[PDB]
């Protein structure tokens, strides 16, 4: 007979929740269905913190769920969408995972020590700057840096990436987030020896830090320029030069495709851990009961090593910190607006399209 | 205002007595304030949420200087949220809310006092440079923080001139079975040893290196605090020996904690009133929030940092540390029990011991030379 297991949690809209049923209702019908069911429940998101703490603990009481979905709401530019949650479901060791929350602050586990997500964060994206400029012949480097903690984290990585082929970069020149004058950095930067500027920014940090190397005459002629995925989405794109190579993600907005990954590779999980030793149920109440389970970590530990094959984003697997690994970027690069498609990029495998790159200037 | 709130778990020393004095004393910041205090329970998210919402009823302009007893991680951080999103500045006592968080939140206020991790790497290097040891290795495991601590040690290391032998680094991560951990223990061979583990990991590890030797009567182990508990609950496989340095808890009482949280209160609140002239309160209410953006009125993030008390001064900076902890180093006893060597009060150790006791690990030419200063034979 079946025994009922209850994974399901937050997502954004009702159409999303009637999906996220579908998919669970597909992923019953593969393998068994004689043994477990995992039948799943649904809540939508609300503006205020505290009222969402309080609901996912209902959640959590009324059901022992035993994993927990997160998807970003519909309002941008807040990268609250997984914080509550995560320090509700950081309590006990029930695993969670993210859908679209690509921030560098969730990498960490001394302070998340229970989340996982399907996305690259941009520390990722820093190691595909050392491998196209590795192989690009353009040894110097001068990054610019948002004095916070991605700008620290991107910076880090880069670094110790060209610690290994036994190079260095030139400054790390940093800049208060949300400052207002940044011309004194730019002069500072003006009278050195290199010219490719790379530089990590939020948005409105960036488009100003664009108008101000504009003013001061630095697009153009040599000093060719390279951005992050966020650097030339929204303002950000109406204020710049020709010629940036603006990184970006192949099929990230999309949570279609996620929501069925994340869905297959639990269910698998699942099974393959119901074959074990005495299993507790998870913790319900949340005012009756004060201790973690058992189980918890361990559980964790088999999902980190899963391998899902046939899926929609491809060979979908877990690096040992939480991350996602082996992605898929494009390399769009501006000419005369409207962003036209270089080259793909797929892990130490960069390869260009037959178009035609024109750096700043036009040479 | 200012409500602390407690319950007793377990030291049932409190009742009424607790509150008791306080900002009176002889303090000279008097206004509208008093010490209401309150008692709870095991915690739980609903249940804690309830509460500081409850008591955000009416702790207006007040804050709270919670303590807890258990060892749930999770409290931190909870604490850490709540106080993100009420603006109500907090700090952090015994146990659970003792333990240092490693980022938080700009839009934050809460200070608990214990201690950085690199602090106490400082303090280890000066104790193991005192003994003049210098040759050490560093085997770990993978954990939390691990990287940022072998930065921070090698970093440490080069910059001074003594000359520290750096050798031997280790960091094992691939379980406990296969031939890597073996050959990474046989290549050690130094007496000074520096491990970095989560508990039940380094009690393992112990058991593995106790098998090859490298516990004799000339070895050291100065693992940083992971295993000490709260109590003297070492497990009955820790040989004997073990250098350590924790927070001090028997030089230091709840009870003069509570009395420095009140008085750092008061004094930042006539540090506002000598700054700002009023202190505006935050009652609106704890549920139905997202009704208000920002408000910077009379944040006490300025009005802290630099907050002495009776001369003794304690103040933090950024993140919760609190330059000047009371850190104290313990040896394992010959009773399977806690020593108290020493006590890191200045920048100098002030230690016990003359000499090292040769403690015995598990259950030689080194003489006394006597001598006088006299003429151009020896000199003073």
């Amino acid at each position: 007979d079946p025994k009922i297991v209850n994974i399901g949690a937050v997502l954004s809209t009702r159409k999303h929740e009637q999906m996220f049923r579908e998919a669970v209702n597909q992923a019953n019908k593969r393998h068994a269905s004689w043994k477990i069911q995992l039948n799943a429940t649904s809540v939508t998101h609300k503006p205020n913190a505290i009222q969402m703490a309080l609901s996912v603990c209902e959640d959590l009481i009324s059901s022992q769920v035993y994993a927990i979905l997160v998807s970003h709401p519909p309002t941008p530019n807040d990268h609250f969408t997984p914080t509550p949650v995560s320090y509700t479901a950081g309590f006990y060791r029930i695993p969670v995972l993210g859908l679209t929350t690509r921030m560098s602050i969730y990498s960490d586990k001394s302070i998340h020590l229970s989340f996982l997500r399907t996305v690259p964060p941009y520390s990722h994206q820093s190691s595909v700057w050392f491998e196209m400029m590795r192989v690009y012949s353009w040894n110097h480097i001068i990054l610019l840096v948002s004095d916070d903690h991605e700008g620290r984290a991107a910076q880090k990585r880069l670094e110790t990436l060209l610690e290994e082929r036994e190079s260095k970069a030139e400054k790390v020149l940093q800049f208060d987030p949300g400052t207002k004058n940044v011309t004194a950095l730019l002069m500072e930067a003006k009278e050195l020896e290199a010219r490719v500027i790379i530089l990590s920014a939020s948005e409105d940090d960036a488009a100003t830090v664009y108008r101000a190397a504009a003013m001061l005459n630095m697009t153009g002629s040599g000093y060719v320029w390279l951005v992050g995925e966020r650097e030339i989405s929204g303002n950000a794109l109406r204020y710049a030069p020709d010629g940036i190579l603006g990184l970006q993600l192949i099929n990230g907005k999309n949570e279609s495709a996620h929501i069925s990954d994340a869905v297959g590779v639990v269910a698998q999980a699942v099974h393959e851990l119901l074959e074990k030793e005495n299993i507790t149920d998870p913790p319900r109440g949340c005012v009756g009961n004060t201790n973690i389970w058992k189980t918890g970590p361990l559980f964790k530990r088999v999902l980190m090593s899963s391998k899902y094959a046939d899926g929609v984003t491809g060979r979908v697997e877990f690096n040992e910190d939480g991350d996602r690994k082996f992605a898929n970027y494009s390399i769009m690069n501006l000419q005369r607006r409207k962003l036209v498609q270089v080259g793909i990029y797929n892990g130490t495998h960069v390869i260009p399209n037959d178009r035609k790159i024109i750096w700043p200037g036009g040479e | 205002n200012i409500a602390v709130m407690l319950g007793h778990s377990h030291d049932v020393t409190e009742r009424e007595l607790r509150t008791l004095w306080g900002p009176e004393q002889a303090a000279g910041l008097p206004l509208d304030v008093n010490v209401v205090a309150l008692l709870m329970n095991r915690t739980d998210p609903k249940s804690l949420i309830t509460h500081v919402c409850d008591l955000m009823s009416g702790a207006r302009i007040h804050g709270l200087v919670f303590g807890d007893d258990t060892d749930q991680e999770a409290v931190a951080q909870m604490l850490d949220f709540i106080s993100s999103h009420t603006f109500v500045p907090i700090l952090g006592i015994h146990g659970g809310a003792s333990m240092i968080m490693a980022d938080k939140d700009p839009t934050s206020t809460f200070f608990q006092f214990g201690a950085s991790i690199q602090q106490q790497a400082t303090v280890m290097l000066k104790i193991m440079q005192d003994y003049d040891w210098h040759v050490f290795s560093l085997v770990t495991t993978i954990f939390p923080g691990y990287r940022e601590f072998i930065s921070f040690v090698k970093t440490t290391v080069d910059n001074s001139f003594v000359g520290w032998d750096m050798q031997n680094v280790i960091t094992l991560d691939t379980s406990f079975e296969d031939a890597k951990t073996q050959v990474q223990l046989k290549k050690i061979h130094s007496s000074v040893i520096l491990l970095y583990c989560s508990k039940d990991e380094a009690v393992l590890i112990l058991s593995e290196a106790r098998s090859l030797g490298l516990t004799g009567y000339d070895f050291f182990w100065i693992v940083p605090s992971l295993v000490s508990g709260n109590t003297e609950l070492i497990p009955k496989e820790f040989p004997s020996g073990l250098i350590s340095v924790s927070y001090d808890d028997w030089d230091y009482s709840l009870e003069a904690r509570v009395r420095d949280g009140i008085g750092i209160l008061t004094t930042a609140a006539s540090s506002m009133l000598e700054k700002f002239s009023y202190i505006p309160e935050a009652k609106a209410s704890c549920y139905g929030q997202m009704e208000r953006p920002e408000v910077p009125m009379h944040t006490l993030h300025p009005f802290m940092v630099n907050v002495t008390w009776d001369g003794k001064d304690l103040s933090f900076t950024e993140e919760g540390y609190q330059v000047h902890p009371r850190l104290v180093v313990i040896v394992l006893n010959k009773d399977r029990e806690w020593e108290k060597v020493g006590k890191w009060e200045n920048h100098t150790l002030s230690l016990r011991h003359a000499v090292w006791p040769r403690y015995k690990s598990f259950s030689d030419n080194h003489l006394s030379i006597v001598t006088l200063e006299e003429a151009p034979f020896v000199i003073v």
